[PDB]
């Protein structure tokens, strides 16, 4: 469906103005007829974007109500009402058991539904942001007259007019223009104004001057044009549809959840029906056969687990909110940890998005300035008298000014009225020479010639601030070579000197080096005009050369670039140390893209492209073995004629990849290419041209300050302070939460065994029921909750940023090793500790373990109010039941006591508690509150009716203590083996 | 295979065999020590049987014994359980001076055979003739229910003293030696008739305290036969038999705590 | 005692409940203290 939109567009900028009118039945001068425009409206439809059909929240909520655990809990809830129905008909049961348990279980499903619904959130308003880029109104020429109309009423063929400050209402063929410049950052991510004129200037319509696009704005001048595309058919309207239309897809974390749901659901249905038939064979009435099944359901399903996961995710997202990293989708909290490839935009993401002075060439020396936002570098020069001469030209031969009321904000961050290069120079001098306004007050400008297309220079004449002179100084800047052809002397370390071929060659060298760094280079020179030839009232003519512009003194060079953000180089290296592959994907030109790649460490030192090898060896590129080149730089124009299989080979064959001059669909294609190889991919960006890529990414991260509204709609995560170091933190947090989920899951599952085994022995042994159904829910929904959550606050056991990204195909959240430990080893020890306390309670009340076998028949018989114990005493029905429920209560408390040790062992997968310590305060809180809850549930009056919880005698609490301790020792010995031999036996069997 | 290789499948079996073996051996060990802390003659706790329960022979479907007099197999179900109990009180079961003793044919005081020790043989229990149960196949019309006080080791059932008012106000009040049992329904549409030891409507105190199964096997607890020769027919009659005493109490939950709940209906 | 051994069939479940609830409360307070050592 969207495969059409993933392709590069076709256009009609090649046609003549006249020819273009024939195609759209239009007038170049009079414009369309009121009737013809209305006709075309009904024909083509409105100049608007329609949002894609969404899935209502209704269906979204209910889709969770049927996912493995909820299905089993539904079967339980209904099976409760089943047994209740069968009762209400047969023998009038005045009880509330099956009825209430059926109500409780149905509530558990609904509430669990809210948790998973909260986790599976999708806040997407892509198409809405795009719609915000179409103006409310447009100016059209109809019947030879200009009028404002609803922009939706704009059709292909009419004559549109735009001017500085307004949004392009539709894709236009420029037919007339006067000084028109446009901001195409929507399509390129670059905000430098692009001229628009009627002349065709490139085969590529996205590069030609005679096309203006919807989603962009006119920055200055005026233009008229013929509408060629409207609504969904515009270049960026298609990007809108592509972006808004892209299928979301399941996250890595989501896939893991479903996976263990299958496992646990599997064992549940297995043991469920395996013992349902095992009971009927033993001659159990279907009346009972279902009651046992309900218990089996409740025992096997970890009722509180899915909600635990959600809370652990939420708490991890809260910590990241506190580092200026907003998470829109709870699952995106983990994806960053599983990320193996980052596709990053350059401008406004890796870079500050601001022309900044990078180097200066004066005194036959290359000086480097500090490009960082917060200025974390050092000085370059202050002493040289040459510097002050260059500094003066940079301030004086400059027409840029700071906007009013910025004195509060830092120099480099403040808004400037002017072109990017003049702003850069302004901020450079203001920083290291103080107020520039002061320099422009001490040296009043009397005449100037602003930068001309033809002159290729800008000159200014000022009254020298010096009192002993107060004469006229000439300053000029422009193209380095043009400035050179106008110089005779060079200000070396203070004093001038003739411009010999020697210094002239050093100039060329300096010029070539700075240009090689992808930096824009300017020349600077001045000339102190002779006093006798220029009186204090001498008039200077700016129109006609009234003053010399030759034999001037060359002062120096200055170079500039849109520099990396301070934290970016280090963040890139850190991603790469964690084994994450970092690719650059930018709409910017290749020379600039490549230079920043080396600056931030995308391309490491020494690594070459095929073009680099060819130039170094002075040989044809076809003569170069492409396998000798680990780095590559791909232009979008070449990308366009490559198949995906060939794109896949590029991705496979290079470690250091730069995709430059890419369109928005091309970014999507590169992302999909990476994913196709089985990689989890993150995208980082800030422009509307990142929207499709951000949507398709497993996780999209947008910049918060510099980011466009669209990009932040398309993302899963926002960096609110533009701190790229947050990606590094995000991946670290993502890995940590993945491990801690394992700990929390194992902990929760472990207590399933002591809830399953009593029901089994109840059938096979014919003893009184050791633990009840209600009692199970008091564990999974009550006591285990806070402890399970607390594992989310566990510190790393080792340097997680030192390991490679997990293999999502092999490294699962829940594997066989977890089940073996939780179900086969620790849970089994917990089961016994439960049974022990059960036998203790009964034996101390007169029913010794031996006489318990095959007694349930008489025990449950409501009409036998005289059962004989081991000592020959006789018990009524309700009397023995009180002891039985007291058994449920102590078995319950036994679970809590054995979960104490389990909580401590689940703390660490490898390390010892004596190494990791007990610095998790939430965990300790869990221990205290868990025990408080259990005690309250046993001793609070009335709980014997609502939950069948009975007061325990002090000695009862200590039954499971020896089992709780064996768990601690056992797991500590086991992990001691793991560490002592990384070989594999204990490791490959039990290492979560 | 599914998971691993044969070598791995073996090792995982050798482990869980030794592992579960140890766990079973430990579990058994903790059961040993538990038993080691317990007496053979007396349970550690008795507060959960404390107030004695009162149970009868007619096995009630739901605290009810409804049947038809004009039908044979209508009551043959209740006669099965009635027989089961009384079959134990046979004279052939009580033979010789061992381990039985002839006790007062009239309600007497308690009898202490020492302590709950094995320092003596089987503590000798009082004989009880089912022949003390006058009038009661059993009552084919108007049932002859048999009551019973639940056995509790070392329990001395203490009758109420005639200090103040009483339900069966002072009639045949053998204050010193009889634990009374008065059945009731207002709703007085019946005819209560009690049979027992010495002809009294109670339990003779000479059968106490019970020394337990280990120290007193073949022991016989006193019975109290109750006959309802009601002149009514074809209606559910809720009859409650209540025992009175200092150590006797009741509960709204446990409807068998020192009392009966019988729903007789001679639907003939 | 002899016939006056009523205490054998008695248990102070009332005190046990009072003590049990005291303990539960104090464990609840202790937990808050440790948690609130930083929020
Ligand atoms: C306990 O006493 C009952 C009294 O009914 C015995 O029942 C006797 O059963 C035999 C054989 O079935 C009959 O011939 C008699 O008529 C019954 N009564 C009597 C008085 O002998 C019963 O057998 C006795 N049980 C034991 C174990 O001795
Ligand atoms: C109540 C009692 C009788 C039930 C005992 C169940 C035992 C036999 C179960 C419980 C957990 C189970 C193990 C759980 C995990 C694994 C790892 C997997 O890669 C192979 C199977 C294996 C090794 C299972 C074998 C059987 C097992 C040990
Ligand atoms: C009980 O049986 C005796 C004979 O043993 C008889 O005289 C008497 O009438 C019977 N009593 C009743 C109330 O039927
Ligand atoms: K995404
Ligand atoms: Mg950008
Ligand atoms: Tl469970
Ligand atoms: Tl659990």
């Amino acid at each position: 469906l969207d495969e059409l939109k993933k392709e590069v567009s076709m256009d009609d900028h090649k046609l003549s103005l006249d020819e273009l009118h024939n195609k759209y039945g239009t007038d170049l001068t009079r414009g369309l007829t009121n009737a013809r425009a209305k006709e075309i409206l009904a024909r083509d439809g409105p100049n608007s974007l329609t949002p894609p059909p969404t899935t209502p929240e209704w269906i979204k909520f209910c889709r969770q109500l049927f996912g493995g655990f909820s299905i089993l809990l539904w079967i339980g809830a209904i099976l409760c009402f089943l047994a209740y129905g069968i009762q209400a008909a047969t023998e009038d049961e005045p009880a509330n058991d099956n009825l209430y348990l059926g109500v409780v279980l149905s509530t558990v499903v609904i509430v669990t539904g809210c948790f998973s619904y909260y986790q599976e959130a999708k806040s997407s308003r892509i198409m809405d942001s795009f719609k915000n880029m179409v103006p409310q109104q447009a100016l059209v020429i109809r019947d030879g007259e200009k009028s404002t109309i609803n922009a939706e009423f704009v059709v292909a063929g009419d004559l549109v007019e735009v001017k500085g400050g307004d949004r392009i209402p539709a894709d236009l063929r420029i037919i007339s223009a006067h000084g028109c410049k446009v901001d195409n950052s929507s399509l390129t991510g670059e905000s430098e104004p692009q001229t628009r004129s009627p002349e065709f200037s490139s085969e590529n319509p996205l590069e030609t001057r005679n096309i203006a696009f919807f989603s962009t704005n006119c920055v200055e001048g005026t233009a008229r044009g013929v509408v060629v595309y409207t609504g969904d058919r515009t270049v960026m309207g298609r990007i809108a549809t592509l972006a808004s239309g892209l299928e979301v897809g399941r996250t890595p974390i989501a896939i893991e959840i479903e996976h263990f749901i299958h496992i646990i659901t599997g064992v549940a249905v297995f043991l469920g029906v395996s013992f349902f038939i095992l009971s009927l064979i033993l001659g159990y009435s279907w009346l009972e056969a279902v009651i046992f099944l309900i218990g089996i359901i409740v025992a096997n399903v970890p009722e509180g687990l899915l909600a635990t996961v959600t809370v652990c995710l939420t708490l991890t997202a809260k910590r990241m909110a506190r580092k200026n990293c907003l998470v829109k989708n709870l699952e995106a909290v983990e994806t960053l940890g599983s990320t193996s490839t980052i596709c990053s935009d350059k401008t406004g993401t890796l870079t500050q998005n601001r022309m900044t002075v990078a180097h200066m060439w004066f005194d036959n020396q290359i000086h480097e300035a500090d490009t960082t936002e917060n200025q974390s570098g050092a000085a370059f020069d202050k002493t040289s008298a040459t510097w002050s001469a260059l500094s003066r030209i940079a301030a004086l031969c400059n027409r840029a000014v700071f906007q009013a009321g910025q004195d509060n904000v830092p120099i480099l961050k403040r808004s400037v009225a002017g072109d990017a290069s003049e702003s850069a120079l302004l901020k450079c001098i203001e920083l290291c020479c103080g107020s520039v306004q002061g320099m422009r007050d001490r040296n009043p400008k009397i005449v100037e010639i602003p930068f001309n297309s033809t002159n290729k220079y800008q000159l200014s004449i000022h009254e020298n601030e010096k009192s002993s002179e107060s004469r006229y100084l000439l300053v000029m800047k422009g193209a380095p070579e043009r400035i050179l052809d106008r110089c005779s002397t060079i200000l070396l370390n203070g004093a001038e000197e003739p411009l010999k071929e020697d210094m002239k060659e050093a100039f060329q060298n300096a010029y070539l080096e700075l240009g090689g760094l992808g930096e824009r280079v300017l020349g600077f020179c001045h000339f102190a005009l002779p006093e006798d030839k220029y009186n204090e009232g001498y008039p200077f003519d700016a129109d006609e050369p009234n003053f010399p512009t030759t034999d001037l003194c060359f002062v120096g060079l200055m170079a500039m670039i849109d520099p990396p953000r301070a934290a970016v180089p280090d963040a890139v290296g850190k991603c790469r140390s964690a084994g994450i592959k970092v690719i650059m994907v930018t709409g910017d030109h290749p020379i600039t893209a490549k230079a920043i790649a080396k600056g931030v460490g995308i391309i490491s030192e020494g690594n070459e492209t095929i073009e680099d090898i060819a130039a170094r060896l002075n040989i044809p590129i076809g003569q170069v073995n492409p396998r000798d080149a680990k780095a590559c730089v791909v232009h979008g124009s070449d990308l366009k004629d490559l198949s995906t299989e060939v794109l896949d080979d590029i991705l496979h064959y290079h470690t250091e990849i730069v995709f430059a001059r890419t369109s928005p669909q091309q970014k999507l294609i590169i992302v999909e290419g990476c994913q196709r190889q089985g990689a989890i991919v993150a995208v980082t960006g800030d422009g509307v041209n990142d929207s499709p890529a951000l949507k398709k990414a497993d996780i999209g991260v947008a910049m918060g300050i510099s980011g466009s509204d669209v990009s932040k709609q398309a993302a899963d995560m926002i960096l609110l302070d533009d701190n790229f170091a947050s990606i590094v933190t995000g991946v670290e947090e993502g890995r940590l939460i993945f491990d801690n989920l394992k700990k929390s899951i194992a902990y929760t599952l472990t207590s399933n065994i002591p809830e399953i085994t009593p029901f089994l022995v109840f059938i096979i042994g014919n003893v009184p029921l050791p633990l009840g159904t209600v009692t199970i829910l008091c564990i999974d929904l009550g006591t285990d909750m806070v402890p399970a959550i607390s594992l989310a606050y566990e510190q790393a056991e080792s340097d997680i940023m030192k390991r490679q990204p997990r293999n999502p195909k092999t490294d699962k959240l829940v594997n066989e090793r977890l089940i073996s430990m939780a179900y086969g080893q620790i849970g089994m020890i917990q089961a016994l500790g439960g049974f022990f306390s059960y036998f203790v309670i009964l034996a101390e009340n007169g029913f010794l373990p031996m006489d318990l076998i095959g007694k349930r028949v008489r025990w449950d018989d409501r009409w036998i109010s005289d059962v004989e114990d081991s000592f020959g005493q006789q018990w009524t029905y309700e009397q023995r039941k009180i002891v039985e429920f007291t058994c449920h209560t102590s078995f319950f408390i036994s679970i809590v006591v054995v979960q104490w040790a389990d909580l401590i062992i689940c703390k660490t997968r490898r390390n010892s508690i004596f190494q990791q310590g007990m610095k998790n305060k939430i965990l300790i809180f869990g221990l205290f509150e868990e025990t408080a809850l259990a005690a309250f549930l046993s001793y609070c009056p009335g709980t014997d009716v609502a939950l069948r919880m009975y007061p325990l005698k002090p000695s009862w609490w200590f039954c499971a203590f020896p089992y709780s301790l064996i768990i601690f020792l056992y797991d500590e010995m086991r992990r001691f083996i793991i560490r002592r031999s990384p070989g594999g036996w204990v490791e490959q069997e039990t290492y979560y | 295979f599914l998971g691993r290789t044969g070598s791995s499948w073996f090792k995982i079996f050798l482990f869980y065999l030794i592992f579960y073996g140890c766990l079973a051996g430990i579990f058994i060990g903790t059961i040993q020590v538990l038993l080691l802390t317990l007496s053979d003659f007396e349970p550690k706790y008795q507060d959960r049987v404390a107030p004695p329960g009162l149970s009868h022979a007619p096995y009630a479907i739901k605290t009810e014994i409804s049947f038809s007099i004009s039908n044979p197999k209508s009551y043959e179900s209740f006669v099965k359980s009635m027989h089961k109990l009384m079959d134990l009180y046979n004279e052939s079961s009580q033979a010789g001076n061992s381990p039985f003793e002839d006790c007062s044919d009239t309600p007497a005081d308690y009898i202490k055979r020492g302590d709950l020790d094995d320092s003596q043989g089987q503590k000798k229990a009082c004989r009880f003739s089912r022949m003390w149960l006058k009038n009661c196949g059993y009552a084919e019309g108007k049932p002859c229910v048999v009551a019973k006080l639940n056995r509790i080791i070392g329990f001395y059932p203490k009758p109420l003293k005639n200090t103040t008012d009483l339900p069966e106000e002072l009639q045949a009040n053998y204050n010193q030696y009889v634990l009374p049992l008065r059945c009731a329904a207002r709703e007085k549409i019946g005819s209560i008739e009690y049979f027992g030891l010495g002809g009294y409507a109670g339990f003779p105190l000479q059968y106490y305290p019970y020394y337990g199964k280990r120290l007193q096997k073949k022991y016989l607890q006193p019975l109290l036969a109750i006959q309802f020769t009601n002149l009514t027919q074809n209606m559910e009659l809720r009859i409650e038999c209540k025992v009175y005493g200092e150590n006797i109490d009741y509960s709204e939950k446990d409807r068998f705590r020192g009392r009966f709940e019988v729903k007789i209906e001679v639907k003939s | 005692e002899g016939p006056d051994n009523d205490e054998r069939f008695t248990y102070d479940y009332y005190r046990l409940r009072v003590v049990g609830l005291i303990v539960a409360a104090v464990l609840c307070v202790i937990g808050i203290i440790i948690l609130l050592a930083g929020k």
